[PDB]
């Protein structure tokens, strides 16, 4: 019918768009996030733990 | 939100006499309540405070015993149940809304006042009554506290009000830094405990009147005596 | 807690016994 | 208010002397002990942390485990051996176990009220009501502390020998009497409030009307009703034929000790039925 | 050590405390009923019989009882994303229409609501939580199997093709997808869409979980 | 039909080879040289009583200090986290409600549910009380989701299987972003606020485009349905919460999934995941009533928030990654760090 | 409240005391 190829033709599209995007070498980006994730662990309360002086949750 | 009191007049010393405030325009049960007086050519002055619910209630040194406060929650009205005047009793009465919470502007706003003629604390200093002003300059004033008001929060609780030639008296800076909801950017606040300081830029008109600093780390709250600019 | 004003409320009242007890002993 | 008093009093009652009956009492005693930290246990192993309507089987579980090392207590150090104590040793034993006793009938009576209340407030969500719960606890710990101190707080038969006991020498006849008849009115008073229970479920389920139980209640509380009697009433009628005859002529006595171990199974047998019958619990209780 | 401002804000936080224990105390002696049943099962009915998109909320009262009806049929999900949003409701009304035996979706509407039925009462959420059946469209029922048989829902079926023992054999059938029989129970009625015993069957058959919640409550069940 | 069924298999065996030309090396083969994080402990600062029903969501201020809570006794209270006092407590009109979000201004808050409404409350007004701003409708299955922009806009996510952009001032949707096939369950905005991921019923997070209204990316892996879904702080990685007990780690430049967690002795779903400040920690709430503290660069952790007696619904970390607040089934609010 | 509390726990304390003073002491 007509819906049918609307739809078949709109996912047609919608996965051309989604196949012409650069992608970066996997270890590019675990190396972006663990040089991210580096560089921020001194500013993780969590990470690190935090003296009771400037803890606010005591 | 209106808040317009009722009850003056005149009074002989002694005796008696009911002030009450009606409120419309705002939820009325969630606000304390304050009464705060000016005398004729003095400054401003804490009478009484009731909490909302009605379970909280303080009252001013000079005034504990002879004064009762109350509410009507369902009616919208505040009561001032005062007994026993005295002359140095008279002043114009306002009502104050106030309402606490984590970031809250208590003293926000203020009634019209009704003229009452009758026939240990923390002490705030202003530094001057009276400040010149010269077209283009932006005035800075201080006010000094007797009592560090930084609380181990981190909130320094002083106030700024001012009060407009023939006015009441409105809020302009709450916790020392935190400008009101409705005032220009021009009002800034800044210091530390003990050392207070309301800094005015681009000046021009409306601004002129008698600016008062009160402090709230502790009832009775005691404002001060008051600083006017005029030209 | 509840328990806790429960467990209060026994040593009271078994201190008043023993001080009954040391009255008339 | 050394030993010659509470001699003489033997003397006075006539059991002075100069057995098999310990080791099955103490192993009817064990047994009750090892059920009651068992089904104490399982309050404690199960998600009843809060729980308002429990903490009373806690408490019956708790009295019953009292009863248990009472009874340990006053059989290791009865018979002709008791001679060797001193009067204030003897009202602590006396008094240890009737307070044990009466913590337990108090705490069925509580159990029994909340059960009451329950039922006729109908109370569509569960409530806490946590204010209520301290009142009964408390009331039955502190009035089974008042039965059992009043013989040690001066209440006694040391005064005169004319109001002895044949059945406990040192203790006072009208404070036996008084005991008795506060257990006799909580027993009443637990059996209208479970047939008050019936009561309201049979007229409220026989109100409805519907094609697609309550008999299954009548079971339930017949059973608790029939072993409440039937191991505390011989008790009873024991203490009334006791304090309601002419004194040294009631030869049917002296054989209390397994009035007692009756009365102590009572509170042994309790947790058993408000384990198996409450299925919520029984499905916590997986296995020994 | 607090200072001028957080007393009163600690007061304002117990009046807060205050209004939702007394909300709380106020949203707990109501009962909670959840409609389900497929489209055109007469269930707008049921909604019509009291008389007083999204979720529809139904607040009626009858002897001493608030009830509130919340008709989810309306939004169209996967139930199984939030149907455990009514995990501590009271009862649940399942309205079945009895006409619909033979109707066919184009499989047979009558499984459909079999096969609701089977994944509702059986959900791990309301696995205590008890059903009110109710099977409408009796009179329409009367006149089609007094012109067409049961078999074209049931082939299994040997009975008579008359009303009554066909009624209890639909009804059988519905009690039999029961998987749980300790826990739950299912009140069955042939409602219709003129009297008004409906909402005495509600408040019956509620008061009745009233009870055995009660009982396992305080222990006897 | 059939030349077009037979290019979209065609393309996407395309992009699942592209997908696998650029996976060189796992992340377990570079992040091995890196010192765990230890053992990470816990414990409960705060509890927050006064909800009555089941926590269904929770957001936390900007200013790290302020929550928000939504359970089903139709309450919204707004907690002070320092003091545990109750700031607000704004009574719903309908109590199912599934979601809440505190606006990043901290002016407005938002919640919606089974009414497929987005309710705005405004919260600094005048006359001192809470008031209904803006009823957002226009969905048509129950919302799942929804995070504020702005004071202006709000994104919203509904079981419609679409998720849409409001404007507050008008009251309508100005872009529908649809692709998905089921339930949408859960979106997270970028920390620059141009794109945003949304978690559905179809195992399937599509990465949006806030200006154009586009589906840029799409990444499956998952088994069952995504319950939840959070940014990593840098703005170009994902994570995701499903029902077969699996954390997942997407990255949005390489395309595709990165790491998975997961442990032989997790069965039951997840319903909240959030990642710490500095993106090392990956907290999740599950359906076993803990929340578990995964490495997000190792995947060898289960360290426990074992404080809830239901199942943890939702969780958040401060913007300042000072503490971590979950809420459960069992009406209860825990602050940990 | 906290002054009923308070009365409560001196009220322990001098019933502690006295029973003490009644076991090194006599009447």
């Amino acid at each position: 019918n007509t819906a049918s190829i609307a739809q078949a033709r709109k996912l047609v599209e919608q996965l051309k768009m989604e196949a012409n995007i650069d992608r970066i070498k996997v270890s590019k980006a675990a190396a972006d996030l663990m040089a991210y994730c580096e560089a921020h662990a001194k500013e993780d309360p969590l990470l690190t733990p935090v003296p009771a002086s400037e803890n606010p949750f005591r | 939100v209106q808040l317009v009191e009722s009850g003056g007049g005149l009074v002989q010393p002694g005796g008696s006499r009911k002030l009450s405030c009606s409120a419309s325009g705002f939820a009325f049960s969630s606000f304390g309540m304050h009464w705060v007086r000016q005398a004729p050519e003095k400054g401003l002055e804490w009478v009484a405070y009731i909490s909302s619910g009605s379970g909280t209630i303080y009252y001013a040194d000079t005034v504990k015993g002879r004064f009762t406060i109350s509410r009507d929650d369902p009616k919208n009205t505040l009561f001032l149940q005062m007994t026993s005047l005295r002359s140095e009793d008279t002043a114009m009465y306002y009502c104050v809304r106030s309402i606490y919470y984590y970031g809250s502007s208590p003293f926000d706003f203020w009634g019209q006042g009704t003229t009452l003629t009758v026939s240990s604390d923390i002490v705030m200093t202003q530094a001057t009554s009276s400040v010149p002003v010269t077209p283009g300059e932006s005035v800075s004033i201080s006010c000094r506290s007797s009592k560090s008001l930084l609380h181990s929060n981190g909130n320094t609780y002083l106030y700024w009000f001012l009060q407009r030639p023939g006015q009441s008296p409105q809020l302009l800076i709450y916790r020392m830094s935190n400008l009101a909801s409705g005032v220009p950017d021009r009002f800034s606040g800044s210091g530390s405990g003990t050392a207070f300081t309301l800094t005015i830029s681009r000046l021009e008109a409306e601004d002129v009147g008698v600016y008062y600093c009160m402090q709230h780390l502790e009832y009775p709250l005691t404002f001060g005596a008051g600083t006017k600019l005029e030209l | 807690p509840v328990l806790c004003a429960v467990m209060n409320v026994v040593f009271i009242t078994i201190l008043i016994i023993a001080l009954i007890a040391l009255s008339v002993g | 208010v050394n030993y010659d008093i509470i001699v003489r009093h033997y003397n006075y009652t006539g059991k002075l002397n100069i057995k098999l009956t310990s080791v099955v009492f103490i192993l009817i005693c064990c047994f009750i002990i090892l059920e009651n930290i068992f089904v104490l246990l399982t309050i404690w192993k199960t998600k009843k942390f809060h729980r308002p309507m429990y903490y009373f089987i806690g408490n019956l579980a708790l009295s019953d485990l009292l009863a248990g090392v009472a009874y340990t207590a006053n059989l290791l150090l009865s018979g002709a051996t008791t001679y060797k104590l001193t009067p204030a040793q003897w009202f602590l034993r006396e008094g240890s176990m009737f307070v044990a006793l009466s913590a337990s009938v108090f705490s069925l009576l509580a159990i029994a009220i909340e059960r009451y209340i329950t039922m006729l407030k109908m109370k569509l969500h569960n409530g806490s009501n946590n204010f209520r719960l301290f009142l009964l606890i408390s009331a039955c710990w502190v009035i089974s502390l008042i039965l059992g101190g009043l013989p040690i707080m001066g209440w006694n038969c040391i005064s005169a020998l004319s109001s002895c006991s044949t059945v406990l020498p040192l203790y006072h006849k009208h404070y036996i009497l008084f005991c008795t008849t506060v257990f006799t009115l909580l027993l009443l008073s637990i059996v209208i409030l479970y047939c008050r229970i019936y009561s309201l479920v049979r007229t409220r389920s026989r109100r409805l009307t519907f094609r697609k139980k309550s008999l299954a209640l009548l079971k339930t509380v017949i059973i608790v009703l029939s072993v409440f009697i039937a191991c505390w009433a011989p008790l009873f009628i024991l203490l009334l034929l006791d304090v309601g005859c002419k004194v040294k002529t009631c030869d049917i006595l002296f054989r209390a000790e397994y009035f007692l171990v009756l009365a102590v199974l009572n509170s042994g047998t309790n947790p058993i039925i408000y384990t198996l019958t409450n299925k919520e619990m029984r499905r916590a209780f997986i296995r020994i | 050590t607090l200072s001028a401002e957080d007393k009163a804000a600690v007061e304002r936080s117990k009046m807060i405390d205050r209004n939702l224990r007394e909300d709380g105390e106020k949203a707990a002696r109501e009962v909670k009923l959840l409609l389900l049943g497929a489209g055109e099962s007469g269930k707008s009915t049921i909604v019509k019989q009291m008389k007083i998109t999204g979720i529809v909320e139904t607040h009626f009262t009858f002897k001493d009882l608030h009830f509130k009806m919340f008709d989810v049929g309306a939004q169209r999900s996967e139930r199984k994303k939030w149907i455990h949003c009514f995990e501590g409701v009271t009862a649940i009304i399942f309205c079945v229409a009895l006409s619909d035996y033979d109707l066919v979706l184009a499989m047979n509407r009558m499984h459909e609501s079999m096969k609701l039925f089977d994944s509702i009462c059986n959900n791990k959420w309301f696995t205590d939580t008890s059903i009110i059946l109710f099977l409408n469209k009796k009179d329409l029922f009367e006149e089609k199997i007094k012109k067409s048989p049961l078999t074209i829902c049931y082939p299994e079926y040997a009975g008579s093709n008359t009303y009554e023992e066909a009624a209890a054999y639909i009804q059988c059938q519905f009690e039999d997808l029961n998987k749980r029989k300790d826990t739950k129970e299912i009140y069955t009625h042939f409602t219709c869409s003129t009297d008004t015993k409906n909402v005495q069957f509600v408040f019956d058959a509620v008061t009745d979980v009233i009870i055995k919640n009660n009982l396992k409550d305080c222990g006897l069940f | 039909l059939d030349q077009l069924r037979q290019e979209a298999e065609q393309l996407k065996n395309q992009i699942r080879d592209a997908r696998k030309a650029c996976a060189d090396a796992t992340l377990s083969q570079i992040t091995n040289n890196i010192d765990p994080v230890g053992r990470i402990q816990m414990r409960t600062r705060r509890t927050l009583r006064g909800h009555l029903a089941k926590i269904y969501a929770m957001h936390w201020g900007t200013d790290s200090r302020l929550l928000v809570s939504a359970s089903q006794d139709g309450k919204l209270i707004i907690w002070d986290s320092y003091t545990t006092n109750k700031v607000h407590a704004i009574p719903l009109r309908s109590s199912w409600v599934m979601t809440c979000a505190y606006a990043p201004s901290g002016n407005y808050v938002a919640c919606g549910g089974l009414d497929n409404i987005c309710s705005i409350y405004n919260l600094k007004t005048r006359e001192g009380n809470v008031r209904v701003s803006r009823e957002l409708a226009g969905h048509t299955g129950y919302l799942s989701c929804c995070r504020f922009l702005d004071d202006n806009q709000i994104v919203t996510s509904s079981g419609d299987t679409t998720c849409a952009l409001w404007d507050i001032e008008t009251g309508q949707q100005t872009t529908t972003f649809t692709g998905h096939t089921g339930d949408v369950m859960s979106l997270s905005l970028a920390p620059d606020t141009r794109l945003f991921v949304s978690g559905a019923c179809d195992a399937s997070a599509k990465l949006w485009d806030v200006r154009e209204g586009m589906c840029r990316q799409t990444f499956t892996g998952h088994e069952s349905d995504i319950n939840a879904i959070c940014f990593f702080p840098n703005g170009n990685a994902f994570a995701t919460g499903s029902d077969d007990a699996t954390c997942r780690l997407f990255d949005l430049r390489a395309d595709q999934e990165l790491m998975t967690y997961s442990h032989d002795n997790i069965i039951c779903g997840i319903t909240s995941v959030s990642f710490s400040k500095s993106g090392r920690l990956l907290l999740a709430g599950y359906d076993d009533f803990n929340c578990n503290v995964w490495d997000a660069l190792k995947a060898d952790r289960a360290g426990v928030l074992a404080g809830h007696d239901n199942r943890v619904s939702c969780l958040g970390v401060t913007d300042d990654g000072m503490a971590v607040a979950t809420g459960s089934w069992d009406s209860f609010l825990k602050i940990w760090n």
